């Protein structure tokens, strides 16, 4: 995240931390992701589809760090990656930007609620909020887009949603954007998501729900005047959600 | 207690 504040985990109890193992001894961050129901966790198809071996990847809910421990913190094993047939990636965008990963403790259980891990709520069937709306990103991704680092601390911004009209003009995005994808930006283009945020949530009111809007998928530059963070559109998705989460 | 889905505590 670009600009923010540092925030922890009680402010984003439905964040989760997504990290593969390496032979060798080490694990790195990949994406970030959201908890929609105890056993299942929602993030974008672009960060396993390079390396779909869900065995090596490990999931974390109730992290505020990156590398350090967090109390209250809980483990798990990935029992099942779904990404989306259909997913393409292009000079820029990625299309059906969604995947679905089923967890398990060790213990074989799936998350418990705390006050640091909470599932967020899904919008209704093509519902979303109006542009304008003021919507939370979090991430543990990239301070500054020349950083080779990801910072140990959470971070949080505000952003707000922007039409399709306006993200589809020619200097924008243009037509790399469709109706399946979601713009928001900071009027002053000084606060943004940026790699390492992938996977993560775009979280917005609606109707009276603090609800998942969006899923941090891709943008070109961080923090860039018009050049806005696209996102999947998961109004659009709620059946394929529904179809693998029965 | 239980999921409340969009609460934080
Ligand atoms: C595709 C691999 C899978 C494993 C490690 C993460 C990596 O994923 C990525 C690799 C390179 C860039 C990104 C990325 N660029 C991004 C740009 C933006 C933005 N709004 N400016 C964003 F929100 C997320 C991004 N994520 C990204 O998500």
């Amino acid at each position: 995240i670009i600009g923010g504040e540092f925030t922890t985990i009680e402010n984003q109890p439905w964040f989760a931390a997504i990290y593969r193992r390496h032979r060798g001894g080490s694990v790195t961050y990949v994406c970030g992701g959201s908890l929609m129901s105890p056993c299942w966790v929602i993030s974008a198809t672009h960060c396993f589809i390079d390396y779909p071996k869900k065995e090596d990847y490990i999931v974390y809910l109730g992290r505020s760090r990156l590398n350090s421990n967090t109390q209250g913190e809980m483990k798990f094993e990935v029992e099942n990656l779904i990404l989306h047939k259909d997913y393409s990636a292009d000079t820029l965008a990625h299309h059906n930007d969604i995947a679905l990963l089923k967890i398990r403790s060790k213990e074989g259980r799936c998350a418990q609620p705390s006050r640091t891990i909470q599932t967020i709520c899904l919008p209704s069937m093509y519902n979303d909020p109006q542009f304008g709306t003021s919507c939370e990103i979090t991430g543990f991704g990239k301070e500054a887009s020349t950083d080779y680092l990801y910072p140990e601390q959470l971070k949080m911004t505000v952003v707000k949603l922007i039409s399709h009209r306006e993200c589809q003009q020619p200097h924008y995005y243009g037509s790399e954007v469709t109706t399946k994808m979601l713009c928001a930006a900071d009027p002053q283009w000084k606060t943004d998501a940026c790699q390492g945020d992938s996977g993560g949530p775009l979280v917005c009111s609606l109707q009276g729900r603090m609800t998942l809007t969006g899923i941090v998928s891709w943008g070109r530059g961080c923090a860039l005047k018009d050049k806005p963070g696209v996102y999947t559109r998961v109004s659009h998705f709620l059946p394929w959600i529904r179809s693998h989460t029965k | 207690l239980k999921f409340q889905c969009g609460q934080k505590t």
